């Protein structure tokens, strides 16, 4: 594992997104926690171990809290704050639609649902 | 912060710990026949109303 | 200072695993669990402190012959004038099997002597509702009367009148000044009794023990029981009464023993003196006494950490690691696991989890290879 | 200020500690639940909390659990594992991975 | 004393681990809380390690109802020896079920079963109840007998939703069409079905107001 | 007659190989019956230097009708107050 | 009784007070400048619901 | 060890009995009550910590020389980047009040840069509100504005930046930690933060010295309060803070300084540091920095009873009682009472009950005559 980086945290390897949004869970004062580094936990933020059964070099970020409370825990684990959030989960919504097939794929389904809206709208003729 | 955080209270304790005659103090009995008990001030008051165990 | 030391203690060999032939105690002394030896040297002063069930022929006729032998200066019995008249006018009878034919009539030492007032009458009805209801736990044979003195005290009286020497009288268990002490305590209701007595076995271990010592009374009987009553079995059965009836128990039992104390050691007229109390009384009369007179046997301390061998874990960590890196070294790999010996409390051998020894905070950090086959030279020596 | 220690498993380095504090909130948990049965009794590395013929109380055991577990900052799995002595205490502390 | 009622905190995390719970905590009182978990983990451990030594019995005793049962062998070869009596495990009750790999055909089963109740309790046990002729109320008992059979909701519900599939003048169609039908007083099924008596939600053609007609039974 | 696997195969001197110097096999030294475990649940933990096992007993299997019956009877105390605190209800 | 009662616990602070160097202990700070005092264990939770004063 | 020293600590001579022309203390000094000097002899370094008004063109120009004389090796600023930005191009401003005359300017440094999720804006509302309520209770004129950096720290930057010395900025009183601190935080509301502000003097005491203290910053102005700003007017201020919000005074005072003192303590580039913060954060960080480095100054243990005259009383109850004795052998008579001196607490000058030192528990007690003229000879001495 590795320690809480203030703010300066680069993963070892590209992670799994697991989410585009955090998690907002309730902290104990002075329990230690294992945030998810490579994204592909089943056990949710924390770490499940499945890091060492996938072939990556980002490794569980291993911290506490001084003071109990809810947290913004980050879920598409490119936070530089990790394991806090800092809202870089909506650079990498922006990105994603910067790209040009995730701009294909999220009109897509715009459209898909644009095209529900059209019907209900031509329900009546 | 980078450093998994203790309370100062739990550095002390650790601390007080890390003596060779360490022992619990915070008992009504001499359990562990240390000469130099003192007999904790009992948390009862006239009413006696908490002392059902 | 307070002499706070242990008392009405009944955990035996907590620190052994005791199982089949391996006991933790033997229970069955018949002569020291009940005999007593207290000095104090500063008035120069001896006591003899009998514990008696009064169901025992045996330990009544060993009283006797003790009292016989020692002489004492003076002789204190837990017992009332009431009960020492009706003895002494009972004659004859020499063993306990046959005064328990007299337990009723001598239950009329109870005298139990109020007025007919509101607050009396509603008092006697609740405490003899309470008493019945305590009586039905104790659920005690007609041959085990701990609380009925019987021949013992009675020999040890006709022998202080034999031999001349002065007879004080400490009242049965419940006598005026308990009574009065029981009516300003107010709680007590037999139907709260009845809940908090079959409320109180709040633990396996709890409903074990009673269970154990009362088949064992049924089985053996009254007087073997009284015989084979030990200074555990004697804690325990204080302990219950505190379960069952806190507040009762304290002035029933506490109360009781610190009166007794101050009887034994404030106004005892010689020297010599021969005490005869309820049994559950003297590890509470003991403690004051040495207490009062600073002569606890002097017990060494125990270090709460000094039964540990660390020395032998950090030895069998230390072989461990050379094992591993040996072979590691000679396999040219690393250890599959960092644990000694394989355990299913963490489920490593079927799950993704790991148990892995390798922290280190940057690439410059001394202890990176602490842990892996490259922190040991070509000899299998750390580095 | 005294500054928290930068390495983690300060708990597996310094064995003689953790049973220290072990014993500590063993003693203090039993102390409250069952003051009849452990207020005279030391409790000590090799004390054990079963009867005298071995067998174990499952609410004693799970208190001590609930006492290790708020102490260490930690969750016991009771299902895998039952405390019936400091020594398995001691043991489930060091297997944790993360105690403080 | 503060407008924090979604943000409470608790002493102990496992004292109510959601919001909701630790409202519910700070309500009653974290001592009580905390007493009343530890009460019911208590509990709990100490029926499941009953059904553990059960089980170990049961294993070491009779190994083959064990494997029967799917039980796992509960001995624990740490030691290194392989135990005498271990055996391949019958994993189907535990496979098979609403909880495990199963689920969606066992949710399937549930359906079918529950629906084979209904049947039955309506169509096969009352069938038996009358077998003879009935010297009194025969007709009210075989129709006490027959109502719950003939008035199924299955047969009856969907006249409410009928815009679904009848469009305007077809609903007024049918609607003509459905009044004559049931206009046989004697029909618990009619009494049982939605009123014909209204308008398509849509657009409504023929009838202007509900009620307005020129013969009680015709619709127009 | 063991009740430990280890205790009963870290020395053998019934084997196969001995005994066939005999040539004499009796009945009653069947593997099949020569050791069987306790039936109280029995798991390894890992001590200070060594695995150790600890048991877990839970129950007793000895009770008798007349502690059953004692034990029950506040239950059947508490049904009938209940009763007719409702009957009175 | 015919003597004044006094608790056992009475009597042992009485006894402690009778010494010179006697001083205020249940102190969260060392307000008396006393070199072996020990700062005891804060009973204040994660919650901190009553810090407030 | 935990060094649990005095600290936020507000109360002046609370020994004497002040008065008049007796003060118990002086407020006003410009350059002690702001400027402290604190040594690591284990790493050779020396620290200058400033707690600064930011209203005082006096103590900006007496940092300015301070820097420029000492020529620290780092320079640590309890401000932000937004802030230096905005006060570098600022040029040709040396009044603390025409610098105040930008302070709306210099406000825009607050950026509390957040989204708009609903979280963040419930969050927001609530703190603005907030906000609102702890400014009108703080009820501070535009002439002292504490929390908004000014003159001095300006002076510190330029001459740091001048002499090529290290900067390094520590946010404004409320920066984006601070915040995060206080979002994790729940307990925040305009109301509850009215009816705890205006619960809060729940003495005399207190309503007395925020009355003091308010009255003195109108009367003086902005920079003579500041320059009157003492270390116990500081904890007075921050101890009023935590009456009036606690759990936000724990996060903006105690956290912040906690933080201040690890930036300046473990991430300090040279040797010499001039620090400049808020003054309410130079307590917590010197105490901090004086407990790691051991170096705090020597105290006297006090006792508790060292300044009881005892001697003094004894020998006053001792020739008073000598005074009756022998009044009373003159006056063939005994005292009339054994109070030194009449008082009206007690009334028996008007009443049957009287004060008469003479116990004794039977006819043989040696203490029969004790407090009595028969316990004196004709000589009047004690027999
Ligand atoms: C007397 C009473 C009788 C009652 C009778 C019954 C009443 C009716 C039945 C009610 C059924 C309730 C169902 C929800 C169960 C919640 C379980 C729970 O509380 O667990 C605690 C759980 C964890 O507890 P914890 O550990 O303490 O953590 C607390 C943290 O704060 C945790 O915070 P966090 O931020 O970490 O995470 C919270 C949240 C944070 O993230 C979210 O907010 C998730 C959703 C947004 C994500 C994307 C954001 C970016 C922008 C999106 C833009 C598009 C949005 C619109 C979409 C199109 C339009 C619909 O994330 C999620 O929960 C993820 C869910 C994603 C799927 C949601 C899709 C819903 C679709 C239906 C919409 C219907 C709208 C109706 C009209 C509304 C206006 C009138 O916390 C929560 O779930 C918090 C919310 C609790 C809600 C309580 C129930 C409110 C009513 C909901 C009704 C739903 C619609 C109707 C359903 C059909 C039946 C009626
Ligand atoms: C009204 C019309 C009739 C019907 C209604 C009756 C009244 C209502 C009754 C309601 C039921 C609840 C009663 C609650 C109080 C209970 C007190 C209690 O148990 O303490 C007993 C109390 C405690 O004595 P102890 O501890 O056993 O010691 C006795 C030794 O001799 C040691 O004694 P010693 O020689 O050392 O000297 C002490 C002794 C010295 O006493 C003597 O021996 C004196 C002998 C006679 C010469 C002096 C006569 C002076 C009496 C003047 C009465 C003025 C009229 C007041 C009318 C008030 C009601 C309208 O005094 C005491 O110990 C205290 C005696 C207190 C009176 C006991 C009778 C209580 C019931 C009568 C009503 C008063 C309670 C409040 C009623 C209102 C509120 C509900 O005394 C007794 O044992 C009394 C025994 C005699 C019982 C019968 C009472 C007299 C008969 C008339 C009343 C019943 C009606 C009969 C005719 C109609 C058919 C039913
Ligand atoms: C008749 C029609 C009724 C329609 C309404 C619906 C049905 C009836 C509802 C009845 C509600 C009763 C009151 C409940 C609230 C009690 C107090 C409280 O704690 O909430 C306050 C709220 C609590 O904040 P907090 O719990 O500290 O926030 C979370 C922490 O920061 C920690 O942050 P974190 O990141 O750790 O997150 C923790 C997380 C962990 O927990 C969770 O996972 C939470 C999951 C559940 C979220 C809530 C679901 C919605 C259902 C609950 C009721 C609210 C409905 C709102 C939407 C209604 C839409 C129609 O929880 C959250 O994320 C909480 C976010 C939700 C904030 C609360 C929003 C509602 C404020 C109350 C006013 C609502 C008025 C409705 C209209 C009434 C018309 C008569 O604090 C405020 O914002 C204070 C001001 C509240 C508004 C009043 C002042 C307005 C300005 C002055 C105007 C002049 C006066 C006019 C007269 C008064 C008008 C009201
Ligand atoms: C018609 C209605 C009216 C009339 C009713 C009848 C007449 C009235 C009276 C009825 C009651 C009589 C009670 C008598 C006294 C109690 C018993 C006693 O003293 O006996 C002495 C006897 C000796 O005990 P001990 O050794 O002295 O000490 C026991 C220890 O304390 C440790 O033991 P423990 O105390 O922890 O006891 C364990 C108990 C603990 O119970 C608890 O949950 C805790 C205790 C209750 C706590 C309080 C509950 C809630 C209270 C109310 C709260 C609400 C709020 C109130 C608010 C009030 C104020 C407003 O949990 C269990 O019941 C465990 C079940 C056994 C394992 C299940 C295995 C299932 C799978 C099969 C495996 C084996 C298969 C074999 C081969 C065949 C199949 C192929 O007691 C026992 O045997 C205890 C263990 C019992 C379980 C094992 C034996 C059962 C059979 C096992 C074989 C497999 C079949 C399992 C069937 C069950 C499946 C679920
Ligand atoms: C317009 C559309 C709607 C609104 C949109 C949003 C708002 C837009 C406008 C405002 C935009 C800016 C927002 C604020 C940005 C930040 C500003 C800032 O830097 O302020 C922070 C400020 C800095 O100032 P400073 O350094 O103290 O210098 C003092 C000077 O006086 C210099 O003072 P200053 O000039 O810096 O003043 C600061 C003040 C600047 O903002 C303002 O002045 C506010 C402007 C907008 C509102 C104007 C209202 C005018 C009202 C009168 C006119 C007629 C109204 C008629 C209404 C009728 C209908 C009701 O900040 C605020 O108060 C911001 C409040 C924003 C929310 C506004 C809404 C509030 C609604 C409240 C409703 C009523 C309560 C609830 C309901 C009750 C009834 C049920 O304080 C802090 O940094 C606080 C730090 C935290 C700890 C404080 C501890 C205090 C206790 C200890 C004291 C002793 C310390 C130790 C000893 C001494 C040192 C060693
Ligand atoms: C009488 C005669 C009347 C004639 C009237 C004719 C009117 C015609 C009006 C045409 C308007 C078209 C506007 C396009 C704007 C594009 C902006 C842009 O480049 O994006 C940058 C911005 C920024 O995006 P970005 O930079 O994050 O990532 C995309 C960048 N590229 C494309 C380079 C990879 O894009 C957006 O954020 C989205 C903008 C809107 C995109 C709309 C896509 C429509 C797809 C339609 C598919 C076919 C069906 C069409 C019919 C049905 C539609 C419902
Ligand atoms: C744990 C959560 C519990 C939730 C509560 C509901 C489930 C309770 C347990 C299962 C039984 C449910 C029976 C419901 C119907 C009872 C009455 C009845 O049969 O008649 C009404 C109707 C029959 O109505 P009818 O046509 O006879 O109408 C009677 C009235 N007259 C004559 C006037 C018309 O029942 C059905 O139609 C049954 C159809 C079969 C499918 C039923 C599915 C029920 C809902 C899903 C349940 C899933 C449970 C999962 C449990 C395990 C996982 C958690
Ligand atoms: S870090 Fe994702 S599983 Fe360990
Ligand atoms: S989820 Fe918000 S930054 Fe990763």
């Amino acid at each position: 594992s590795i320690p809480y980086q203030e703010g300066k945290y680069r993963p070892a390897s590209i992670p799994m997104v697991a989410g585009f949004f955090p998690y907002n869970c309730y902290l104990q004062q002075g329990k230690v926690y294992s945030w998810c580094s490579c994204g592909i936990s089943q056990s949710g933020p924390w770490c499940d171990g499945l890091c060492n059964s996938v072939v990556t070099r980002c490794r569980p970020v291993v911290f506490n809290v001084s003071q109990s409370g809810y947290y913004k825990i980050c879920n598409c684990k490119f936070s530089a704050n990790a394991p806090f959030c800092n809202n870089t989960h909506r650079k990498m919504v922006r990105y994603h639609h910067q790209t040009h097939r995730g701009f294909y794929e999220i009109w897509g389904a715009a459209l898909f649902v644009l095209g529900w809206v059209y019907m209900g709208f031509n329900y009546y003729t | 912060r980078k450093e998994l955080w203790r309370s100062q209270d739990a550095l002390q304790e650790e601390e007080l710990m890390v003596n060779e005659n360490w022992y619990p103090k915070n008992t009504q009995y001499n359990i562990y026949n240390q000469p130099d008990f003192i007999k904790p001030k009992s948390g009862s008051g006239a009413a006696a109303d908490d002392i059902r165990i | 200072m307070i002499s706070a030391r242990a008392v009405h203690r009944f955990l035996r060999n907590p620190n052994l695993e005791t199982g089949a032939a391996f006991r933790a105690g033997t229970r069955f002394d018949p002569f020291k669990n009940t005999l007593t030896v207290l000095k104090d040297p500063q008035n120069g002063r001896t006591l003899y402190l009998i514990g008696t069930t009064n169901s025992s022929t045996l330990l009544a006729n060993r009283t006797k012959d003790l009292v016989q032998k020692e002489k004492p200066d003076a002789v204190f019995v837990q017992t009332n004038k009431e009960w020492w008249n009706l003895a002494k006018n009972i004659q004859d009878v020499k063993c306990q099997q046959e005064l328990n034919r007299y337990n009723d009539l001598l239950s009329q030492a109870y005298t139990l002597s109020l007025d007919n007032t509101i607050r009396n009458l509603v008092f006697k009805a609740k405490f003899y509702s309470w008493l019945f209801v305590i009586n039905w736990f104790k659920a005690f044979p007609d041959d085990f009367h701990p609380f009925i003195p019987g021949l013992e005290m009675k020999f040890a009286i006709e022998e202080a009148n034999k031999q001349n020497i002065p007879v004080v009288l400490g009242g049965l268990e419940v006598d005026d000044v308990t009574l009065s002490a029981l009516k300003v305590e107010p709680r007590l209701d037999p139907f709260s009794q009845l809940y908090y007595g079959y409320r109180a076995l709040h633990n396996s271990f709890w409903r074990r023990e009673h269970f154990d010592n009362y088949a064992t009374l049924d089985v053996v009987g009254g007087e073997a029981y009284a015989e084979s009553m030990d200074r555990f079995r004697t804690n325990w059965f204080v302990k219950y009464f505190e379960k069952l009836a806190p507040y009762q128990k304290k002035i029933i039992v506490d109360q009781k023993d610190l009166d007794l104390f101050y009887a034994l050691y404030r106004d005892t007229p010689g020297k010599k003196i021969v005490a005869v109390v309820n049994q559950w009384h003297v590890p509470g009369i003991e403690n004051h006494w040495k207490s009062a007179t600073n002569t606890h046997e002097p017990l060494k301390a125990i270090n709460p950490i000094g039964d540990m061998d660390i020395n032998k874990y950090m030895e069998s960590q230390l072989v461990n690691d050379t094992l591993r890196a040996f072979v590691s070294k000679v396999g040219k790999t690393e250890p599959a696991t960092w644990k000694n010996y394989s355990t299913i409390y963490h489920k490593d051998n079927y799950e993704a989890e790991r148990v892995r020894h390798v922290a280190f905070v940057d690439h410059k950090d001394p202890h990176m290879y602490h842990g892996l086959p490259q922190d040991y030279d070509d000899n299998i020596k750390p580095k | 200020y005294n500054f928290p220690e930068y390495r983690t498993g300060g708990v597996q380095a310094n064995p003689g500690i953790t049973a220290k504090r072990i014993i500590k909130c063993i003693g203090e948990r039993l102390r409250k639940y069952d003051p009849a049965r452990w207020e005279n009794v030391p409790i000590t590395f090799k004390t054990h909390f079963r009867d005298e013929n071995g067998y174990s109380d499952v609410a004693t055991s799970i208190q001590i659990h609930d006492a290790l577990e708020r102490e260490f900052g930690i969750d016991i799995k009771d299902r895998l594992a039952l405390v019936t002595d400091v020594e398995t205490a001691f043991y489930i502390v060091m297997s944790h991975h993360d105690p403080l | 004393m503060s407008l924090s009622l979604f943000g409470v905190k608790n002493n102990w995390h496992k004292n109510g681990i959601w919001w909701f719970s630790k409202i519910l905590n700070k309500t009653v009182g974290e001592e009580r809380y905390d007493a009343l978990r530890v009460q019911r983990r208590i509990w709990s451990m100490r029926f499941y390690y009953a059904r553990q030594q059960c089980l170990y019995e049961l294993f070491v005793d009779h190994p083959d109802l064990a494997q029967w049962t799917g039980t796992y062998p509960k001995v624990d070869s740490s030691h290194g020896f392989p135990f005498y009596s271990t055996y391949e495990m019958y994993r189907d009750f535990q496979e098979n079920t609403l909880n495990s790999d199963g689920s969606f055909a066992q949710w399937i089963t549930l359906v079918c079963g529950i629906y084979v109740i209904h049947v039955i309790y309506n169509y096969m046990i009352p069938y038996y109840w009358v077998s003879t002729p009935l010297k009194n109320d025969e007709f009210t008992r075989l129709r006490m007998k027959d109502y719950i059979a003939s008035t199924v909701l299955e047969e009856v519900y969907g006249i409410s939703y009928a815009e679904w599939g009848w469009l305007p003048h077809d609903f007024a169609y049918n609607r003509m069409r459905g009044l004559a039908g049931y206009m046989h007083p004697d029909d618990p099924r009619a009494m049982c079905t939605s009123t014909f008596h209204r308008k398509h939600k849509y657009i409504e053609h023929e009838v202007e107001k509900v009620g307005d007609y020129h013969h009680m039974t015709y619709p127009k | 007659m063991f009740r430990w696997l280890f205790l009963y195969w870290y020395n053998s001197t019934d084997t196969p190989s001995a005994i066939a110097k005999v040539n004499l096999w009796s009945y009653i030294n069947l593997r099949l019956f020569k050791a069987r475990l306790s039936s109280s649940i029995a798991y390894y933990i890992l001590g200070l230097n060594n695995l150790e096992l600890k048991k877990l007993k839970i129950f007793y299997k000895n009770t008798y009708f007349d502690y059953i019956y004692l034990k029950s009877i506040p239950c059947l105390f508490l049904i009938i107050f209940f009763t007719n605190l409702y009957l009175f209800l």
